[PDB]
């Protein structure tokens, strides 16, 4: 799972 | 003043919403034509998927292009992008129902007109681009990927898990027919 | 097509401003007004919350909750899908909130403005942050009750935290119909 961008 | 020497109608929205758009564009010098009248506005903002127009205007604009003007100081062009004049939908459908979409490469107004349709037709969106499907997060499995250009976390997952990014075009598209658009017609790569 | 295009309204029960706003923002969606008298049956009669007396026939009898959500969401909301979409029986007189202080979690829009008027209404506080003591650097009062639709959130997680009853909205319909304080075990969000 990536997580999201700042 | 950003909207100096700019005339606009605000149509389509709700008594509160339409306060909000008449002092934004008040506090950037833009004025504000009250129908009927002999006055051609320049611009006429409606709400992304649009509204009745019956006064010619110079150009029929969204909340969205508005929005965007005044965070980035700039007065944008209409036409550099499809959020920015109404979007056609097909009213009744909601094609994307058993799509689980995340999206990259997508900031502020343009995000949240997005995150609009996607609802709209029937999607659900995550903020997380996950493998599987994990309920003790709340999450659920992914299907597909909206983003600009290739590069990114986001990206090279979507190519290592087989799962398909797509352009803002394909859910553009899927709006317009009412029918899930062919993902291989939008692909990034491509 | 029109959010509203080939269907038929009346407005009733309004003042003379909240009935203009109304009649253009249904024109700005290609909706139709019915002119009295007429043998056509509207698709709808659009009236205020708490209803009004109605001797037009018409297909459906809608709030200005439902009309302003379809706008706000730019889709025709089904008008059974919501309790505050038609008229909402509540008994007058009465306030069997007024000790109470309610916050709201998870509703926007048309749907907490008329969520708000009927706290309001029945003598209540509402603020809109959830606090546990009163505060007079802010000017706020300790809560109360916390009104959200399903668990999860910020303000329900704190609220199983500092044993304040988390309700759904039929605790405020039920509440406003019978003229009494409804019991909160019984709209629990947990169950």
């Amino acid at each position: 799972f990536v997580p999201p961008s700042p | 003043g950003l909207f100096s020497q700019k005339s606009f109608l605000v149509l389509g929205f709700s008594v509160e919403n339409k306060c909000n758009i008449v002092d934004i564009i008040r506090e950037h010098a833009g004025k504000i034509v009250s129908l009927p009248s002999r006055i051609v506005a320049d611009y006429a903002v409606v709400p992304l998927l649009g509204c009745e127009v019956d006064v010619t205007v110079g150009e029929v604009v969204t909340n969205t292009w508005l929005v965007t003007c005044i965070d980035n100081q700039t007065l944008v062009d209409p036409k550099s992008n499809p959020l920015f004049t109404p979007v056609s939908v097909m009213s009744g459908v909601t094609p994307l129902e058993d799509c689980v979409i995340s999206f990259s490469q997508c900031v502020g107004a343009e995000r949240d007109s997005l995150v609009f349709l996607a609802n709209h037709l029937g999607a659900s969106v995550q903020e997380f681009f996950v493998r599987k499907a994990n309920a003790k997060k709340g999450m659920l499995a992914s299907t597909h990927l909206i983003v600009k250009e290739p590069t990114g976390s986001k990206y090279e997952a979507a190519k290592k898990w087989s799962l398909p990014a797509v352009n803002i075009s394909w859910l553009l598209e899927t709006a317009r027919i009412g029918k899930r658009a062919d993902e291989n017609h939008f692909l990034v790569d491509n």
